[PDB]
């Protein structure tokens, strides 16, 4: 049993007709201190998978190392490592899920909330969540922590059920996610304005965007607000 | 000579030989013949079951390791049980942890390594059994030949056991032919039975004497014994 020290906030994601999109800001908080700002919480594995991690950062770095090893190991005595026998998003997820549950069962968890986003070899979109309890689930949209309360409601307005996926384009999807990131910056006291976003399309492959920023924010109305009730000036 | 260097597997002879390993290999030759061959859609195992008395049963020679993999044995049955059981676990582990079916090539590597440990240490003994492994994985149909020396090889077809050389020359000749028997199991099986009968001498393959197994594209590894093999005698 432990307690998280340096932490990453929300990880939001959703699937569209040809793939999945996932994003996470670049902050590493230390309690209420917004300590680190160049933290990448989106971990690409191969070119068909991206693992988004929230929670304890030291554990995240540990999962990072685990992931690099999987790649190395899978390459050993594997002549089809970059083909039929390359790592699938579902393999990467089942692995992590396995680890997460074993660690909670030993009463020594990896204090994280993880979302694995990717495209299977047959083109199917893959989006599943696993956390420090070993709990797992899938949904057209998935968000961790804070984004579960504020991002899912927005993303679900785009893809409310399975039949909505084929009707959603990368543009609409990326738009929804980018807007969600802005909302999270408005109400989440542990968020950052900078973030990374990744897209895994069954055609265009993996697109990884770094150094994005929340833009087009509305703050002007703040000038018209004074006092907390009766004050006039 | 030999006598002074064949007391255990941990001793090299003056010529660089490992007699205990070679003696183990001899147990295979004394084993009943079995054949293996594959096309691009299927893989077949044909084994001649041997009986003790005419009041006894014909000992099973095919073991299923998973829905997509299995093997035939020639030599010490108990050793086949041990090795196949290890293979069952390895297949199982791959599924439970990575939600991935184990590659036939990987299974060959694991078997090679398990057998090797029993040829470099004192106290143990080499395994005294030969195995033919077939399976359908992410890269198609496969056939492997496992020797107690730890040497595993991938082939289009082969045979092991007493008088196996007959069937092997037949296959090495029928190559261009059977390798193209795609989409037609019964044809591949008949081809297998024709290869195995090339090693007969004592009797002729009967109903409770013939044993067949197949795996492929849309065929889960399954065993046919008795009445079920009649249509091939």
């Amino acid at each position: 049993t432990q307690q998280p020290i340096v932490t990453g906030t929300s990880v939001i994601s959703m699937k569209y007709d040809n793939g999945v999109i996932i994003a996470a800001d670049n902050l590493g908080s230390y309690g209420s201190l917004l300590r680190f700002n160049g933290v990448e919480r989106l971990i690409p594995v191969g070119d068909n998978t991206v693992v988004g991690i929230s929670g304890d950062i030291s554990d995240m770095q540990h999962i990072e190392r685990l992931l690099k090893d999987l790649v190395t190991e899978n390459a050993y005595d594997n002549p089809l490592a970059d083909a039929e026998e390359a790592l699938e998003p579902s393999y990467i997820f089942e692995y992590l899920a396995t680890v997460m549950y074993q660690r909670r069962s030993k009463m020594n968890p990896l204090w994280n909330a993880i979302i694995v986003a990717g495209v299977q070899s047959n083109g199917d979109q893959f989006l599943r969540y696993v956390n420090l309890l070993g709990v797992t689930y899938s949904s057209p949209t998935l968000a961790t922590g804070f984004g579960a309360h504020m991002a899912n409601p927005l993303l679900r307005k785009v893809v409310d059920r399975e039949s909505d996926i084929p009707k959603t384009t990368v543009q609409v999807a990326e738009e929804a996610i980018v807007n969600a990131m802005r909302v999270l910056y408005y109400r989440d006291a542990r968020s950052s304005r900078n973030f990374s976003l990744a897209i895994i399309d069954k055609n265009t492959g993996l697109t990884f965007k770094k150094n994005l920023q929340v833009e087009n924010m509305k703050w002007d109305f703040a000038k018209d607000i004074k006092g907390y009730g009766t004050q006039k000036i | 000579f030999r006598n002074n260097y064949d007391g255990d597997t941990v001793t090299f002879s003056p010529t660089g030989r490992l007699f205990q390993v070679e003696y183990a290999l001899e147990a295979i030759k004394q084993g009943s013949v079995t054949v293996g061959l594959r096309s691009n859609t299927h893989a077949v195992l044909v084994a001649l079951k041997r009986n003790a008395d005419e009041l006894s049963s014909y000992q099973k020679k095919i073991i299923k390791c998973d829905e997509h993999m299995g093997l035939s044995l020639a030599g010490l049955a108990p050793d086949a049980r041990v090795l196949s059981n290890y293979l069952r676990q390895q297949c199982n582990y791959s599924s439970l942890v990575f939600n991935r079916k184990l590659a036939v090539e990987r299974a060959g590597h694991l078997l090679c390594d398990k057998a090797q440990k029993n040829t470099q240490s004192y106290g143990g003994r080499p395994y005294g059994v030969g195995l033919l492994i077939i399976g359908y994985d992410k890269s198609g149909a496969h056939l492997l030949e496992f020797q107690p020396s730890g040497n595993v090889t991938e082939l289009y077809g082969t045979a092991i056991g007493a008088r196996s050389q007959g069937a092997k020359t037949y296959l090495e000749r029928t190559l261009d032919t059977f390798i193209k028997i795609d989409g037609n199991p019964d044809e591949l099986i008949k081809a297998g039975v024709e290869a195995i009968s090339q090693s007969l001498r004592d009797e002729s393959l009967t109903v409770d004497n013939l044993s067949i197994a197949i795996v492929g594209k849309d065929t889960p590894f399954t065993i046919y014994d008795g009445e079920a093999v009649a249509k091939y005698i």
